[PDB]
């Protein structure tokens, strides 16, 4: 329920386990953001609302191990400057919405096992997280990712920037000029193609 | 490495470099307006004259090539909208290339031997190249590709009596009556029915597209036959915005459009 | 403190503020039937009058402020149809405020100018005026807001051919007649959608109001083109008694209008 | 999950029983072919998708007791020579 934990404005550490989960309303934490822990893992969460850790700022560690998430909104996790340790392992996240990571600048601890990670473009920005902060070397053993059509052979953590390469990155004003002078330039030569082949026509003819 | 993913939606690119070549060049004709090329000009217009073998021959090429362009996009039309690909790769996109240039060509010819710029740049077979041939040079400048207004081409079919009546195919008045009203009802079907499929598949772009409904081409052009017959069964039915706005323009042009064609189907029936 | 909240439907308040108008007038006129006033009559004769420079302006005037308040209405078609909201705050209804009490200046005029006061009082555009201007004033001085039948200002865009006939845009009777036959089937498309909106989401009465469906005024105009053109898809539909009975009543009402209209645009067609 | 007993690649036997299993994603079995006891009875499955067993290759004694299976697919077993019982 909304303010479910009012009172207790002082809490450090708060740990919601095997309890089973499915329903958080939103701002149901009111004066609940001086914990630092905060352990949610083992329930059925599916869906998460949109500033429901907001009112939280203390929090370091936070745990979405064993869950039903499909899809994490940025909106919802929002900006925690003092969180270090991130979890959500075991879970069913497909992709990360790009930017997420860039929100908050202490990430040093990521545990993404078990989660059914299709590989793609939308993962260039979790691999290149990678690049910065490399995962232990067991622990990139196990954080695999699923290929789309053939084997799912391939380690998350063994992407490179040739992998990126793939992916169109916003155009600048270079190509947004030459994409709006393609049509009238290309008419232009066309029309000035078939004018000196009829002149010279013309001038073979004449003589 | 090897991925395919949609990225971020170009299509407003693909639509600016039609915009920015009509529009523009539409301000420029009226701007000079404002402000041996006869010889060249009689040479353009016997170049393309329908008396003449050359025309004859250059027409039905074209025609030729407009069908090949609309089952290029009859095949393309079972993928994803937008969607990367290599051009030296896949040589469809070669085909479609060398068809639009010639189209380019065609139509510059067609622009030299033209006494009336201005009208010349509103008929229907200059703004379909408009809205054609630069998506094509956009597509294998980017590296990407857009499905876009490539079923305009169809319009291209009304022709098709014409290329007919210098091939001694047909004689009398009535047939000739008979075969262009078809044409022109097949081709108005099939790029309303590519209309409601672009925006049907789409989906809304103020709501980040996530009104997009998985219909086929041929599911849409069995939901015009249907609504334009006055039946409207249901079963399959435009869900966007934009989509049931169209449906609503098409109701009402389709219904006027036989409104005015009565008379002539009158006269095909005779006494 | 600061909160909205539906509360009990005043809807019955404003529409008797125009039926005790409009009733009881026409029971006084009656009555008074059983039972310099020339020079002023003359005067606001000439006032109104079409040929003067005055009744021009002054008829562009009123059709300009009935389609700023058709956009008005436009706009707050999207919020719940009964609301709490404060006069001074808002600036919108008195803009909406300006131009009833425009109308109602207007509508003085024109019944001082009236030969027979009972036939002017049974004319549409006075009943425009008695189902329009009297709520406004209620809902400013009960600091509430119901929606209504506001939209039945789109009645008015039958005058809009007129309105170009004495600014020169319009000579010829064919285009005149096209123009106003447009405008009548525009304006009576708009007004059937606008009672088929509140009928939809206001709610059964006698049901206490359980029976409201979430549709907006556009899928109203949707539904409203479909029905005419005997599509009926079935995707949208009335789903309240009195919802039913009203789209019962427009079918009929269309397919007779439909039916007079017909030699009209047999002759707009013409041989 | 995909590759859930990812680093096991020498494991001959596996054993899942009376764990309501549900849903089993294809090529979960990623490097698990030399296994060859394989025990999913007492479970809830009802479809297999076609390729599930195909990385498994030294599978003798497969086990799909006490389920909801109602179709069984060919493509979903394959073809498995070391395969003894079923
Ligand atoms: C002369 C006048 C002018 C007009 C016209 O005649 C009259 O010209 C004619 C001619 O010009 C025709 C075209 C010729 C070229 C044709 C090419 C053909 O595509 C080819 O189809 C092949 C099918 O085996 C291969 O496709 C691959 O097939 C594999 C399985 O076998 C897939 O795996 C792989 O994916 C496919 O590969 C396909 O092609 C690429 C190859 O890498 C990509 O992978 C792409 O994704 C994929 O889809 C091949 O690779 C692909 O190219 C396409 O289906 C129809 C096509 C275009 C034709 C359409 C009709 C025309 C225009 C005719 C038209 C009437
Ligand atoms: C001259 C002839 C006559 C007829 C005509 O031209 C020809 O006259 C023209 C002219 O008269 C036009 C009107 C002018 C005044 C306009 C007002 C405008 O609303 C304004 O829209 C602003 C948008 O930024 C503000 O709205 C707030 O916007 C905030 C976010 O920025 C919200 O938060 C808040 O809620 C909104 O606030 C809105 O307004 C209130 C402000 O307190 C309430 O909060 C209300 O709830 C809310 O919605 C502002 O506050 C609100 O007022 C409205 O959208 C259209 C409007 C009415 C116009 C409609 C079209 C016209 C009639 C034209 C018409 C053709
Ligand atoms: C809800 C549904 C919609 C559809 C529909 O049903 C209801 O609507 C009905 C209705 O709309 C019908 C039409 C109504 C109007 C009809 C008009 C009628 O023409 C009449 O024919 C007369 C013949 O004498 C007049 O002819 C004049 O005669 C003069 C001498 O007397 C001459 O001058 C000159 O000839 C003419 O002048 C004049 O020519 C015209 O008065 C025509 O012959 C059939 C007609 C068009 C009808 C055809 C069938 C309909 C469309 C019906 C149709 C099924
Ligand atoms: C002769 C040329 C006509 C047709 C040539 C063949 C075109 C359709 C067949 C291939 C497409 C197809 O079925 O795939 C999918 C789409 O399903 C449909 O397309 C179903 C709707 C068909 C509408 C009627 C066809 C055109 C009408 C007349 C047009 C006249 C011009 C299968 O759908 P699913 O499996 O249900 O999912
Ligand atoms: C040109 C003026 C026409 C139109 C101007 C724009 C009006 C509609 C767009 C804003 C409303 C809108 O989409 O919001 C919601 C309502 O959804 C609809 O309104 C969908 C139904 C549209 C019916 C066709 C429009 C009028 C037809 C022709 C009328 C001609 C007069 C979105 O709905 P959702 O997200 O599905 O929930
Ligand atoms: C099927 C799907 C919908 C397709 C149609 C939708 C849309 C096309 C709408 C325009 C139709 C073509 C106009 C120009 C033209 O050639 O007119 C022709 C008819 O047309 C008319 O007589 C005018 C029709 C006006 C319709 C206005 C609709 C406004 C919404 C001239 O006819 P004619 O024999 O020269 O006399
Ligand atoms: C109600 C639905 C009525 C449908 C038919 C309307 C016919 C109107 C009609 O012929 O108008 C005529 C008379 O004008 C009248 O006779 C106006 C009748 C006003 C009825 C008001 C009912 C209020 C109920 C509570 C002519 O109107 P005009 O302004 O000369 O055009
Ligand atoms: C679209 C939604 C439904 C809107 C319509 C619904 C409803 C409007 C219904 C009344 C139509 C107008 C009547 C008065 C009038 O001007 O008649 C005109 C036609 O009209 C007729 O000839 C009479 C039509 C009678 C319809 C009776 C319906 C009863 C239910 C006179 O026509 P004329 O050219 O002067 O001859
Ligand atoms: C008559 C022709 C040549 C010109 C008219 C312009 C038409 C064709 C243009 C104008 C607005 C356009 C739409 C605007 C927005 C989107 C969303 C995006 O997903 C691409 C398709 C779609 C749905 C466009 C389809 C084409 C469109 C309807
Ligand atoms: C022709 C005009 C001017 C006069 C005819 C009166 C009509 C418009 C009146 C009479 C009865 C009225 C309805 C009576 C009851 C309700 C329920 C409430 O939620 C308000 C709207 C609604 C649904 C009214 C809408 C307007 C209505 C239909
Ligand atoms: C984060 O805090 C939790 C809570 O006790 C702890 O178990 C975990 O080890 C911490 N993570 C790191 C990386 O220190
Ligand atoms: C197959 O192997 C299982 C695994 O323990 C065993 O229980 C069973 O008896 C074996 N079947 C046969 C026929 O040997
Ligand atoms: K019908
Ligand atoms: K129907
Ligand atoms: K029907």
């Amino acid at each position: 329920p909304p303010g479910a934990f009012a009172g207790a404005g002082a809490l450090q550490r708060l740990d919601l386990r095997e309890n089973g989960l499915h329903s958080v309303h939103v701002r149901a934490f009111w004066g609940l953001g001086a914990l630092q822990l905060l352990d949610l893992s083992a329930n059925q969460l599916e869906a998460l609302a949109p500033g429901t850790f907001a009112p939280l700022r203390a929090l370091r560690n936070l745990s979405l191990a064993g869950n039903r998430l499909a899809r994490l909104e940025p909106a919802a996790l929002g900006a925690l400057p003092l969180l270090r340790s991130l979890s959500l392992q075991d879970n069913e996240l497909a992709a990360l919405a790009p930017g997420l990571l860039g929100r908050l600048p202490a990430l040093d601890a990521l545990h993404l096992r078990g989660n059914p990670w299709g590989c793609g473009c939308a993962l260039r920005p979790l691999c290149a997280w990678l690049r910065r902060h490399p995962l232990p070397a067991s622990e990139a053993e196990t954080v695999l990712c699923v290929w789309p059509g053939r084997l799912t052979l391939s380690p998350l953590t063994a992407f490179s920037d040739a992998a990126f390469s793939h992916c169109a990155q916003p155009l600048a004003l270079r190509d947004l000029a030459v994409v709006y002078t393609l049509g009238p330039a290309s008419f232009l030569v066309s029309l000035a193609s078939c004018l000196a082949l009829g002149s010279g026509l013309t001038a073979c003819r004449a003589r | 490495v090897p991925c395919d993913s949609r990225g971020q939606r170009m299509w407003w690119a693909f639509l600016a470099s039609s915009m920015v070549t009509f529009f523009g060049g539409l301000f420029i004709i009226l701007l000079w307006r404002t402000l041996w090329m006869t010889s060249v000009k009689d040479w353009a217009g016997v170049m393309i004259s329908a008396q003449t073998l050359t025309g004859r021959v250059l027409v039905v090429l074209v025609f030729a090539l407009s069908i090949g362009a609309l089952v290029i996009y009859f095949i393309d039309s079972s993928n994803p909208i937008e969607s990367c690909q290599n051009f030296y790769k896949d040589f469809t996109l070669q085909i479609d290339m060398a068809f639009n240039v010639f189209f380019l060509l065609y139509f510059g010819l067609r622009f030299i031997a033209a006494n009336d710029k201005l009208w010349f740049w509103l008929e229907v077979n200059s703004v379909v190249d408009f809205f054609t041939v630069p998506p094509v040079f956009v597509s294998v400048y980017l590296n990407r590709s857009w499905l876009g207004l490539r079923f305009l081409r169809a319009l291209r079919l009304i022709q098709f009596s014409e290329i007919l009546q210098f091939l001694n195919i047909l004689k009398t008045s009535n047939s000739i009556k008979l075969v262009n009203l078809l044409s022109i009802f097949i081709s108005t079907w099939l790029t309303a029915a590519g209309f409601i499929h672009l925006v049907e598949n789409s989906g809304d772009p103020w709501e980040n597209f996530q009104n997009n409904q998985a219909l086929t081409y041929w599911e849409c052009v069995y939901l015009l036959m249907v609504t334009m017959s006055t039946v409207g069964y249901g079963d399959v039915y435009a869900k966007t915005t934009l989509g049931r706005l169209f449906m609503v323009f098409f109701i009402l042009g389709g219904l006027a459009m036989f409104a005015s064609y009565v008379p002539e189907i009158i006269e095909l029936i005779g006494n």
